[PDB]
């Protein structure tokens, strides 16, 4: 069996431009475990992001959140990108603050 | 014997061998309540009674072995309660008791051992002292697994005096209580050196203990031959290995007539023991066990004639290494009372590897010619170490002390938990305090003894629960040289470090609540969690990274939300700390 | 309450990750992490400042050193290509008065198909994977017996001393910050997000109302932060200029009273 990864972009704490925060992408509901994520800034792969252990949910299905320090700006466009087996062609999330 | 229980009881009489009975049963099973051991042990002596009124009766003839698995087996099979030694009691004697000696604990995760108000204890006292004297036997026992039973009885009349002494004081607690923490002391440090004993049998061989005794024997008996020394050694070998296998009232009864012997073998042996010898069963074999040194023989002529001159070194050495040696041992210890036994079992074991490697050489007493001048080198390391320590103990107090040793040990060892750490530097530091303030002469030897003490401890909790080969390698690779491996050991770079990780980071209000010393215990976590995030960090950007540590938990348990702080001033920390050491 | 580890293995690791990995749960808080490239057990988070015994951690590691070494043999019982993934759930739950109820669960590339008996000490399943696993299991020494101990005794244990040691961790309590918006979302309608950001324990409830009236739950998401606090919000589409007759109602453990959430 395969199951494709469901994507959320959301921040730590409540956006505030100018305050310092954290971007968090979770990628949950997959399957097998093998998967490729990065975040972006302004398109471009931020270098080192961190990532929590690969776990899994009480249905198997896997999930892991990475997430990096950042500071919001009007300018700034933060995005997530996930490539995985069941996907045809890699997944861009764009980080909409708030929502 | 036709009834191995009826003979041991008949020699070790009522009294004795249940207390012993009591120690087997709460060495075995640690974790089992008081009340269910009493029970086992009044039933197993209630078995004794009947065997020996005849020796005859149905199952008399079964080993002790058989009768004590018997009875451990009604309660160890609830593996809720017994974990591992439920196992145990899967399997039928020989293999089962076997089963049981690899599951001692000398970890047990049981209670500290709080005192009652000495009033409470003093009534208690009164109202059962028979039950209230099992309790201190059963209490040992459980938490010192290997703890030398024939001792523990000792131990035992020693509570028992202490009570019978003060609860009728003026001042209970003030003649009590200085009893009982004297007592504490000894029975920690008795636990800690019958532990090392076993371990030295057990991992290094029946030789290793028979060199640690030889020595430490020829310096308390150094007018007695040698072949005086090594009957005593052959006996005390025994006694030692049945402790140590469990086999405590076999332990017990030949310890007693180990006592007796050199008690009517006096002349031959030692002018210091006859009032030891005068004394009550139990008294007699612990004064035995510590009497003062007896004098020196004098003038006493060198070893050289008989280790490096004589034409039969060689010849003596290569039908009989260990003996030959024990020799060495016995006239090098007894003209060095002041040495550790450690110190002195290097120095054989320098002089052994001497003549392994000359006396394959064309001219073996040219090769060996100077082997004591490799001596004075071995005796001064140590000198000068602790030397340096404890000018380092007295300038830092005893706190910041444990702080450079547990910085010392998380660089060897950065595989270990924090809390592991700081056992060990909070162990190997009272060193300092039990060692230091004796004089330089008394300084080493003590020093000595005990580091060899503490981390053999170490070593058979690893060798369970395994995280570094280097510390597998310093246990396994030579018992003598244990300290100067560990010593000998720099940062670990196979070791890779901690990344901070701000967004992990989590800290809580908690610590604002705690005492000092529990407060302490919490910086000498973080002072881990640094050192595990950079193994190489110096002293000054770890008192920089500590300063940060400090500020951040002052600052936030005077603030007016306090858990808001920690929240807040977390992220920061985590950004301080990582630029103090360098990122 | 209930401590659980959750154990994974993959026949084919990408190349630099761990063929095994281990995270450890205290209800929904990660207190435990190891894999098969570093082969440590480490306290994660709040967990790493626990008034904790020498040698626990040391334990956790032995412990999960020999469940590595049966997760890898289980491949080969398999045998051939695969790729093959095997996880499971191991743990405890505190019962009654002293008591304990174990799980010990299994999967195979997704799908839950062997389990271990607790009363037989076997593990056992219907599928001939389950047999073939089981039967590799079974014939090495010890391996049954360990986990018996490991769910009857060391879970149970670990559980009871984490609750002790460590209550100020699991009573922990953070409510949410609040945040509702408006965007734009199709022609004629806007979508109103309630955001709840940071908050601990999981359980969190969000309302929408129309001047006061219930307008429903919305269609809602869920998620953790880096430090297991967790985020949340729902969302109801509304027409394009009734925004500000709708609110947001919040309630969580954290919270004195439910919180009333006004666009921004």
């Amino acid at each position: 069996i395969q199951r494709t990864p469901k994507i959320q972009v959301y921040s730590r704490h409540p956006a505030e431009n100018g305050k310092s925060n954290f971007l968090n992408c979770y990628v949950s509901g997959f399957h097998p475990s093998d998967i490729e994520v990065d975040l972006l800034k302004n398109g471009e792969r931020i270098e080192k992001v961190e990532h929590s252990d690969l776990s899994f949910s009480k249905d198997w299905s896997f999930y892991l959140l990475y997430y990096t320090e950042f500071t919001p700006t009007e300018k700034d466009e933060y995005a997530c990108r996930v490539n995985h087996v069941t996907l045809s062609q890699p997944k861009i999330v764009k980080w909409d603050r708030d929502m | 014997h036709k009834s191995e229980v009826a003979h041991r009881f008949k020699d070790l009489g009522e009294e004795n061998f249940k207390a012993l009975v009591l120690i087997a049963f709460a060495q075995y099973l640690q974790q089992c309540p008081f009340e269910d051991h009493v029970k086992l042990v009044n039933e197993v002596t209630e078995f004794a009674k009947t065997c020996v009124a005849d020796e005859s009766a149905e199952n008399c003839d079964k080993s002790l072995h058989t009768l004590f698995g018997d009875k451990l087996c009604t309660v160890a099979t609830l593996r809720e309660t017994y974990g591992e030694m439920a196992d145990c009691c899967a399997k039928q004697e020989p293999e089962r008791n076997e089963c049981f000696l690899q599951h001692k604990d000398d970890n047990p995760n049981l209670p500290r051992l709080v005192r009652p108000e000495v009033d409470v204890m003093c009534t208690a006292f009164h109202d059962n002292e028979e039950t209230f004297l099992k309790k201190y036997l059963y209490e040992i026992a459980r938490r010192h697994p290997y703890f030398y039973a024939p001792e523990l009885l000792f131990f035992a009349k020693r509570y028992k005096a202490a009570f019978t002494e003060c609860c009728q004081a003026a001042d209970k607690a003030a003649c009590l209580l200085p009893k009982l923490d004297e007592l504490r002391d000894e029975g920690k440090a008795s636990s800690a050196k019958q532990r090392l004993k076993c371990a030295s049998l057990q991992k290094f061989g029946e030789r290793a203990f028979k060199a640690w005794a030889v020595a430490r024997l020829s310096q308390r008996f150094p007018k007695a031959e040698f072949a005086e020394v090594s009957k005593l050694v052959t006996d005390l070998t025994k006694v030692h290995t049945e402790c140590c296998h469990g086999d405590l009232l076999e332990c017990a009864d030949d310890r007693a007539d180990l006592a007796k012997y050199i008690c009517e073998n006096q002349d031959s042996i030692s002018s210091k023991l006859k009032e030891c010898c005068e004394k009550p069963l139990l008294e007699k074999s612990h004064c035995i066990a510590e009497v003062e040194n007896d004098e020196m023989p004098a003038d006493l002529p060198s070893l050289a004639a008989d280790f490096v001159e004589s034409k039969d070194v060689c010849k003596n050495y290569a039908e009989a290494k260990d003996v030959f040696l024990g020799m060495f041992l016995y006239e090098y210890a007894r003209r060095h009372p002041d040495y550790s036994v450690v110190l002195l079992l290097r120095l054989a074991k320098t002089y052994e590897t001497t003549l392994e490697k000359c006396c394959a050489a064309a001219d073996p007493h040219e090769c060996y010619a100077k082997v004591f001048d490799e001596f004075k080198p071995l005796v001064e390391e140590p000198q000068n170490l602790i030397k340096q320590n404890c000018e380092l103990f007295e300038q830092l107090g005893e706190y910041k002390f444990q702080n450079a040793l547990l910085v010392r040990y998380t660089k060897k060892v950065p595989q270990m938990s924090a809390p592991t750490l700081v056992e060990v530097s909070r162990n190997l530091g009272k060193v300092g305090s039990k060692c230091c303030k004796h004089p330089e002469a008394k300084r080493m030897p003590c020093a000595e003894d005990y580091l060899s003490v503490v981390l053999n401890q170490l070593c058979v909790l690893h060798e369970k629960t395994p995280v570094s080969d280097r510390v597998t390698k310093c246990c396994t690779e030579s018992l003598v040289n244990r300290r100067p491996c560990f010593s000998a050991l720099e940062v670990d770079e196979t070791y890779v470090p901690k990344e901070f990780n701000a967004g992990t980071f989590t800290f809580h209000a908690d610590i604002c609540t705690l005492s000092e010393k529990e407060r302490q215990i919490k910086k000498q976590t973080a002072l881990v969690e640094l050192v595990k995030h950079k193994p190489k960090a110096t002293k000054e950007q770890l008192k920089a990274a500590m300063d940060d540590f400090a500020a951040f938990v002052e600052k936030c348990c005077k603030a007016d939300d306090k858990e808001t702080c920690f929240a807040e001033e977390g992220k920061k920390l985590v950004a301080a700390s990582q630029a103090a050491l360098g990122l | 309450l209930s401590l659980l580890y959750h154990l994974t293995a993959v026949s084919s690791p990408a190349p630099g990750t761990p063929a095994f990995w281990v995270s450890g749960w205290l209800g929904p808080q990660q207190y435990l992490s190891y894999n098969s490239l570093r082969g440590e057990a480490e306290p994660c988070g709040a967990w790493v400042w626990e008034n904790q015994v020498s040698w626990y951690w040391e334990k956790e590691t032995t412990d999960l050193r020999i469940k590595e070494k049966l997760f890898l043999e289980a491949f080969k019982a398999l045998g051939g290509k695969g790729p093959y993934t095997l996880q499971g759930l191991l743990g405890c739950e505190l019962g009654p008065d002293n008591t304990s109820v174990p799980t010990a669960k299994f999967a195979l590339n997704g799908e839950e198909f062997m389990n271990f008996d607790l009363k037989q000490g076997t593990w056992g399943g219907d599928w001939p994977e389950a047999l073939a696993i089981s039967q590799r299991w079974q014939q090495q020494d010890k391996a049954a017996n360990k986990e018996l101990t490991f769910l009857l005794f060391s879970c149970p244990h670990r559980l009871r001393e984490h609750l002790e040691r460590g209550r100020g961790n699991l009573e922990w309590k953070e409510p949410p910050s609040m945040r509702l918006k408006a965007r734009p979302s199709s022609p004629g309608f806007s979508v109103l997000t309630c955001s709840a950001f940071s908050f601990y324990p999981p359980e969190l409830q969000l309302r929408f109302l129309r001047n006061g009236l219930a307008a429903g739950t919305g269609q809602g998401d869920f998620g953790p932060n880096s430090d297991g606090s967790f985020h949340a919000s729902s969302s109801l589409t509304v027409k394009s200029g009734d925004e500000h007759h709708y609110c947001c109602i919040v309630q969580h453990a954290g919270l004195a009273q439910p919180l009333r959430v006004e666009l921004e």
